[PDB]
């Protein structure tokens, strides 16, 4: 028996896992981890910190 | 002695869902035990800087 339990305590692993590839240089709707938008996606040299 | 003179900006290391409730702190440091200071920690211990 796998059981769940439910009360007010915070969220934590679950089973998105959304997998779809990356389209570049078109106009296309897309939704990353948690933001949403549309637009033509393409490479940058912009540098982040890890 | 006493904190340099400058700037830094501190990175996240970790962040953890664990959700109970903290209120108290205290801190782990080391307790020699040698031929110096021998017994149990009520006796056999050095401080260290």
């Amino acid at each position: 028996v796998l059981s769940f339990e439910l009360l007010h305590a915070p969220a934590t692993v679950c089973g998105p896992k959304k997998s779809t590839n990356l389209v570049k240089n078109k106009c296309v709707n897309f939704n990353f981890n948690g933001l949403t938008g549309t637009g033509v996606l393409t490479e940058s040299n912009k540098k982040f910190l890890p | 002695r006493d904190l340099p003179q400058g700037f830094s900006a501190l990175e996240p290391l970790v962040d953890l869902p664990i959700g109970i409730n903290i209120t108290r702190f205290q801190t782990l440091l080391a307790l020699h035990r040698s031929y110096l200071t021998p017994g149990d920690s009520s006796s056999g211990w050095t401080a260290g800087a």
